[PDB]
């Protein structure tokens, strides 16, 4: 993990995340519970699944073996030829094995900026408002509903309203 | 099968035998046609 | 975009700055207006044009097509010369679309560094100084020159005159 | 360097530092020296490691160009045989070159985010106890001895009982 947002800040997995790949857990006063968020996930399910296709795409021009016979007179040309056919195999299955293993480390590193990006703006939105714990937990100051979770949902987190009431409750812990 | 048990009966070769194989992979019908009918040699004997 | 540079906190592009790659914007009681720091857009020259000539250079060598002939009763070494040349010519068709695939890529990710640590060393300057908005901008306090945007630009931001002034600010505000 | 830990933030390397690849200074009251961690390096070494292997282990079946000889009546043959081998050597020569261009690349931004992510988790744990310079220094207001560095170096930061005396040290300055 280059980026580092697998393990690094959080190294624990959300096993009850089954609608989507990022989301949101929200522990509030009305309840509590695991949320999706799909202008991230649906980005990354375009995008590997063009990888996918284009891996598929890409190999679609490949040598094709095709058989030839000699009369046991002329072993030059049919030695010629064995090292021809097994050598281009040997060349085209060394660029599959090279192309997958490149692109398994593309996929994964892929997934760490995704979910990296997505907690970079959460924290860009919150700012003062919330303390880093570490682990990737947000703890705001403000008393506001559920619905303030889904603003931060949405990425429509409007800050001034918010600021007066959190710096009365930075000015009370100080 | 990579190894015929009845390939070329009589002792011999066949000229140009890769040759012709090579013409087999690219055609897909053949049909047999009286070229020279038997019974049509009656100077030199075709049954024995 | 995985560092996020380009999009995620600076979505939108200046189509005033033509002078170079990078820049800062400043908007000041000395006017405002676009100005470009040389150190950074002349090292994405640099890496850019160095890779276009490692693409010619690496590709000087590669299977060159000759012309060969057959007597009509040669079909075999027909065949396999045909199958070889078309074969090499498959291969090379694909290292080179491979070739040009990965270094794009290459370059729209080199390209999000360094925007993005162009934002960093600015954030690691200002600092206490300035707010952080959102979208890449930066309100500090003190009520300098245009010199001091100089300053900023140059990387030559010395902290602690700059902090009394600043603090006397971070206190009337609170 | 992308993601900015090499230069950037740190541009001196330290040669006193021979016992690993990365680790920390210290300089406290308890006199000053240079010390290591052992699960970042340990883990650069068997990436690196298993990288070198991968390069030999992936290259094990490449072209063998072996000796035919012809009767200076067939030069077709023997140029379609001449022009084979070496085109073979010219394609296996490209994709080592290619392999290890790559890779170097690879090793020196997979060095860079191992520093950049071991300064990211310092700086979390840290936090409001100390302040960032610039140059990957940290300033913490606490008076403890040399363990409150080792409890900085096996990760375990207590936060709490620290924040009490660093909070004392908050309000003074200001
Ligand atoms: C979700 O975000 C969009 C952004 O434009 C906004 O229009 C919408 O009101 C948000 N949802 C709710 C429930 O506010
Ligand atoms: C630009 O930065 C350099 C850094 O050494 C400094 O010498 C120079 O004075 C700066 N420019 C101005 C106008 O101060
Ligand atoms: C080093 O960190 C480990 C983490 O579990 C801890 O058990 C140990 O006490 C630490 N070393 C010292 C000297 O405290």
């Amino acid at each position: 993990g280059l980026f580092g947002a697998i393990a690094g800040f959080i190294e624990g997995g959300w096993q009850g995340m089954v609608d989507g790949w990022y989301g949101y857990h929200h522990s509030n006063e009305q309840g509590s519970g695991y949320a999706a968020d799909k202008e991230s996930t649906q980005k990354a399910i375009d995008g590997v699944t063009n990888k996918v296709n284009s891996i598929i795409d890409k190999m679609n021009t490949q040598f094709e073996a095709v058989g030839r016979e000699f009369n046991n007179l002329e072993r030059r040309i049919e030695n010629l030829n064995k090292k021809m056919e097994d050598g281009f195999l040997d060349v085209w299955t060394y660029n599959a094995e090279l192309l997958v293993l490149m692109e398994n480390e593309r996929t994964l590193d892929f997934h760490d900026s995704n979910v990296k990006n997505l907690y970079d703006k959460v924290r860009l939105q919150l700012r003062d408002n919330a303390k880093e714990l570490g682990n990737g937990c947000f703890e705001f100051y403000h008393k506001c509903d559920n619905e303030c979770m889904e603003s931060v949902r949405n990425g429509t987190y409007d800050y001034p309203q918010y600021s007066e009431e959190a710096r009365l409750k930075r000015e009370e812990i100080s | 099968k990579a190894n015929p048990v009845n390939d070329l009966c009589y002792p011999g070769d066949f000229n140009d035998y890769e040759e012709l194989k090579h013409l087999l992979s690219r055609i897909n019908h053949f049909e047999k046609i009286q070229i020279i009918p038997k019974s049509s040699w009656s100077s030199h004997e075709a049954s024995l």
